[PDB]
């Protein structure tokens, strides 16, 4: 009871798009990768309402080797990409970070998206007050007291250096000069400052990162001026409006 | 109070197929929708989607209004202030 569509050509680039929308991003992405690549897919998820025949639920994904490579399965596609939007697909990244982890280890290309504004009980000589929020997880008002342990491998939290030491544990007290890899930032909206602490105190930039949050914050919510600049600033971080 | 399974129920926007997911496959699960009942009348929630609500309200304390229950068009505040 879902509806999807997909559109792949020689396996060129596989990007799934959970219900996007028309804002800048696009504006500056469609020039960049039409002239950069070309016959790319166009994979995007449409809106349900009715039941049809199956669901993808990211399973699409091993579907369309499962369909197509009926006769043979040798190897799915590695460099897997989720994008889509703000909002709690707690369920569906729960497959997404599950199949990866599953599929593949040495991943090359990971996106964390809808990132909670909230820790796991960690302890940085960042501020006197960071570890005082940091296994508070209330944010204000925040219920999700039998979620938190699973939003770890659910939502991705901001605190990477728990994440990777929860899942492989292969993590030293040093976490700076790490660089090679590819993974982006997206999320955050109320607690901006940590991705900068955390991520800058390690001094360490990959080959490719970026940091896209959004703008939850009472600030942003008295002050909507702010967010909306914040977006506009954002939206012409890599190229600058004529 | 009229848990009884709902025969409407279905996304009018793209952006609320999301909303299946996340409350009636938890909170839900009798399988009502927009017909009354526990959570159309409002309430604290029980997920961290409450946050987006209570400090996008600034301070709701009692009722949560002006901030969900408001616009049908939620695609329309999404491409808005994410």
């Amino acid at each position: 009871m879902s509806q999807l569509f997909k559109s792949f050509d020689a396996s060129e680039k596989t990007q799934l798009i959970c219900f996007p929308f028309a804002g800048g991003y696009s504006a500056s992405f469609r020039p960049l990768h039409a002239f950069l690549q070309g016959e790319c897919e166009m994979l995007a998820a449409e809106p349900p309402g009715h039941g049809t025949n199956q669901t993808s639920a990211i399973e699409d994904l091993e579907e369309l080797t499962d369909l197509y490579k009926q006769e043979l399965n040798l190897r799915p596609d590695r460099p897997f990409v989720l994008f889509g939007h703000s909002m709690g697909g707690m369920i569906t990244f729960r497959l997404a970070q599950k199949l990866e982890r599953e599929g593949i280890f040495p991943q090359a290309v990971i996106i964390s998206a809808i990132q909670p504004p909230h820790i796991q009980r960690k302890k940085v000589s960042h501020l006197p007050d960071d570890q005082f929020l940091d296994h508070i997880i209330q944010l204000g008002g925040m219920p999700a007291e039998l979620v938190e342990n699973k939003e770890v491998m659910s939502f991705f939290l901001p605190s990477f250096r728990s994440d990777y030491r929860a899942l492989e544990q292969f993590e030293l007290y040093d976490l700076a000069q790490i660089q090679s890899p590819v993974h982006v930032f997206n999320g955050l909206d109320d607690k901006k400052c940590i991705r900068d602490a955390e991520g800058w105190k390690k001094w360490a930039k990959d080959i490719t990162f970026h940091q896209f949050d959004g703008g939850h914050m009472f600030l942003l919510s008295q002050t909507e001026e702010v967010a909306e600049r914040i977006f506009a600033i954002l939206n012409q971080h890599p190229i600058i409006q004529p | 109070m009229g848990v009884t399974e709902a025969q409407y129920v279905a996304p009018t926007n793209a952006v609320e197929s999301k909303l299946a997911e996340i409350w009636e496959r938890v909170l839900g699960v009798s399988g009502i929708g927009i017909l009354d009942n526990f959570f159309q009348i409002g309430g604290h929630s029980l997920k961290a989607m409450a946050v987006a609500a209570q400090v996008h309200r600034e301070y709701q304390v009692e009722l949560p209004l002006k901030v969900l229950f408001a616009q049908p068009t939620i695609k329309a505040l999404a491409q808005y202030v994410a």
